[PDB]
């Protein structure tokens, strides 16, 4: 179950790893 | 208005782009659109690893595709917004994108062959076994 | 036997770019626990395009090779092949030795630790001391 929020959760650990390093 | 009609062009670039990449052929802009690309091949290049198929593991059914995605997105920027999170959102469609495109051309296949495959049995098979099978038609040509 | 010390440090330089660009940087600094420059980053963008490219694959490894072979996209899909074949073994490796550690520290800090941890003010009054 809300495994779209789980998913774009996952994208948003990810998206803040990059965002640190730009 | 004309920045969100430039939004457009940027994400049915991203989307054109990721699908070519993947092997379906068919100040400035251009730079924001190569930096684009690049920044979601990096991306893409650094954790797509974790995921195996989105469709699959977001359980996408027909009639909701549309609120996967929403859900998704929604999460993604649940607490703010910054540039590694938009990457991942053009990152996240183009992914989904791309894999629907694929399942599509199987789904496409299976049905066209199925047709054809049934009217070469219903039909055909008949007269390719009076007249010496593939084996003739392949003395035939070549 | 000169020019394969350059083939060695081709191939150390892929598989090390390819770590770190997969959350494995200490790889750079792993070798050391116990123009070049134009070759090695040309061979790293052709490695990148070759993966985004394809998706999967699905010394017996020389064999897997064997069938790989003779041009330059081949070589480039022979060291993309390599960093695939370290980088899932780095993965496999390190979810089960964490894993297994995690569960001794866990089953451990349960079956021992807790009780103490509840009755001295809880992880509360460890924060309140630090």
């Amino acid at each position: 179950e809300q495994w779209a929020r789980e998913i774009g959760a996952q994208l948003r650990r990810m998206a803040d790893d990059l965002n640190a390093q730009y | 208005s004309h920045m969100s009609q430039s939004n457009r062009e940027l994400v049915v670039d991203f989307l054109s782009y990721k699908l070519s990449q993947k092997g379906y052929s068919w100040i400035p802009m251009a730079a924001v659109k190569q930096a684009l690309r690049e920044a979601g091949d990096e991306f893409e290049l650094r954790y797509r690893r974790a995921f195996s198929d989105l469709t699959s593991q977001l359980h996408i059914t027909p009639g909701t595709a549309y609120q996967s995605f929403e859900q998704v997105v929604n999460e993604l920027f649940r607490d703010g917004v910054n540039w590694g999170r938009i990457v991942a959102f053009f990152s996240f469609g183009g992914a989904l994108c791309v894999e629907s495109v694929d399942k599509e051309m199987q789904v496409l296949v299976s049905r066209i062959a199925a047709w054809m495959a049934t009217y070469l049995n219903d039909h055909l098979e008949p007269w390719i076994q009076e007249n010496g099978g593939w084996d003739t038609f392949v003395e035939l040509y070549g």
